[PDB]
């Protein structure tokens, strides 16, 4: 994903602020909520019948940590995003089957949460370059598809 | 498909956004031309100055089809009709950009509502837009 | 959201299509299964060999179900709230999926009644299994 | 995309009888009718403003044999689709701004062309090669955006 300096300054001055614990949990959480069939692939984490159960799941919270951690990594390897997540898109993809679309889904879910947590320093501008970021993220996870 | 609960999170979370439906309507405007480049395409008549009248009075528009809709949540083919045969009968526009708008939507009530926008309200916001963005791209009348 | 000639389309077709239901209901599926073999996980029970008694038995059913759809167009989301509870809330099944097996249905028609499956009805059939699918992986009871 | 040598036998058996004649004006013509958005990239063509009038356009019906020979062109070159569509990617993800969910469509809606015209001829088997063929095609024109 190619950058503009202005647009990787706002990037990782916003991403310096994240806590990722917390971060994480409420994107997948959110996911999980807003896209009901996306729990299929969760299913050894218990139960996850409803919005409360899934935000108080520790092994949610504990799985968005890993989902950020991934994110974060991704983030100072822009230029090569495809050997970054090599192993990792094979996994999702090979192994676990996941569509996609799914990974478009959770990559704009994160915009959200970044919306929520950070208000008003969260700019149409910051959006956009974000946005950039998610769909590079979400192309590199589908590459093994290709 | 809307279920009773989806119904009353609507109607609930859409009173408290207030008089300010308007300046949220332009912001997401303002978020999708910003984010996605190739929407401005259907607006080669717009000024995408920051803070344009055009914009500001655009957003406006979408504010109101949205106050509207919640009003008739159980007939929302009925009360958008007209609006339908603007955008799938005369501009054509491909569905996709309904989720960007859709999108941005979320990410503007999410920044100014934040202790509103819980995840069970933001999962019924999602169909509530999802549903709305069915009905203004079908053709059916 | 079907127009009223789409669900005179979708009506007056499904006449034609009548008493071989069930076994463009099994095609449809064992050419899902064989197109995308990802959708084979959903059904880890299943005896996968060209002439199995179970493709062609839940074939039937499909075709059953779609003959009920058919019956009540107007009324979509009440008619078919058993199927709901089943694939979204039990089955949890990926919309993506839904998207494959009209492909495959449709692949079927247009095999078995090239005179029928004119643009218009296609068109027609095509928003037909959209609805269906959006019902059936909504969760609104 | 790989195909066994009897998926290609299949294939190329069957992509033999098709008619480049027409078979290409019928797939263009029905994306148009099925998905009516798509109507916006061709509006220089005239009216397409009903069935009857999409189906008899001269100009479909040239541009759906264009299509076609590039689809034939892919079948010669399926070790190597990126590099064969390479200019045609640009032309559509660039210049032209078609969201990718639509090559897809029209890969789908050819399909459904196929077992129209050829019937019983066009079994799962055959059909579940043509899939994995489609797909490559509509991956190679999107690769400009990944
Ligand atoms: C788009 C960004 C995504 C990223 C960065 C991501 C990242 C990760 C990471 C780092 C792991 C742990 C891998 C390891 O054990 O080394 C993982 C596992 C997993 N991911 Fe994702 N993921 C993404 C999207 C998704 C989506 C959208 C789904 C489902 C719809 C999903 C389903 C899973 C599942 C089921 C596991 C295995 C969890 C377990 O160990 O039980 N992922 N992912
Ligand atoms: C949540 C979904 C949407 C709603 C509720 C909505 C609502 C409206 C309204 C109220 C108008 C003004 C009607 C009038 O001219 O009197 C309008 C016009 C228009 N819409 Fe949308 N819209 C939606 C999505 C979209 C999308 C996704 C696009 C394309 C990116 C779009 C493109 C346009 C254009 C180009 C106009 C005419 C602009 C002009 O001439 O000033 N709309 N819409
Ligand atoms: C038009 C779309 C569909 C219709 C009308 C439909 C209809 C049905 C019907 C009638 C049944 C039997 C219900 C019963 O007797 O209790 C069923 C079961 C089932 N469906 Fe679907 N379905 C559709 C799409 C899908 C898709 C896309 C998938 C996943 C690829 C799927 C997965 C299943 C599974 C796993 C069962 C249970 C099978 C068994 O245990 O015997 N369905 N569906
Ligand atoms: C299998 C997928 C597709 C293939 C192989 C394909 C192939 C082609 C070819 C060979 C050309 C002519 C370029 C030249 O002058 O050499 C073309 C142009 C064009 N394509 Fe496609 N296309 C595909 C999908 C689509 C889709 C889905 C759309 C829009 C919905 C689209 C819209 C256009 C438009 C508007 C032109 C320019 C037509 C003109 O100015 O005459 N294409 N495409």
């Amino acid at each position: 994903v190619h950058l503009s300096s202005e647009e990787k300054s706002a990037v990782t001055a916003l991403w310096g602020k994240v806590n990722v614990e917390e971060v994480g949990g409420e994107a997948l959480g959110r996911l999980l909520v807003v896209y009901p069939w996306t729990q299929r692939f969760f299913e050894s984490f218990g139960d996850l019948s409803s919005a409360n159960a899934v935000m108080n799941n520790p092994k949610v919270k504990a799985h968005g940590k890993k989902v950020l951690a991934a994110f974060s990594e991704g983030l100072s390897h822009l230029d090569n995003l495809k050997g970054t997540f090599a192993k990792l898109s094979e996994l999702h993809c090979d192994k676990l089957h996941v569509d996609p679309e799914n990974f478009r889904l959770l990559g704009n879910v994160l915009v959200i949460v970044l919306s929520h947590h950070f208000g008003k320093e969260f700019t149409p501008q910051v959006q956009a370059a974000y946005q950039k970021v998610v769909a590079g993220v979400a192309n590199a996870l589908a590459h093994k598809y290709h | 498909v809307l279920s009773p609960a989806d119904k009353t999170n609507i109607k609930t979370a859409w009173e408290k956004i207030g008089s300010h439906g308007g300046e949220y309507g332009a912001e997401a405007v303002e978020r999708m031309f910003l984010g996605f480049p190739t929407t401005k395409t259907y607006f080669p008549h717009f000024d995408f100055t920051h803070g344009s009248e055009q914009i500001k009075a655009h957003g406006k528009k979408v504010s109101e089809a949205l106050t509207k809709a919640v009003g008739h949540l159980d007939d929302l083919p009925g009360a958008l009709s007209t609006l339908s045969d603007l955008h799938a009968h005369k501009l054509r526009v491909d569905p996709v950009n309904f989720k960007l708008l859709s999108h941005c939507l979320l990410v503007t009530l999410a920044n100014h509502h934040p202790s509103e926008f819980t995840p069970a309200v933001h999962a019924s916001l999602d169909k509530f837009l999802a549903n709305v963005s069915t009905v203004l791209t079908s053709k059916y009348r």
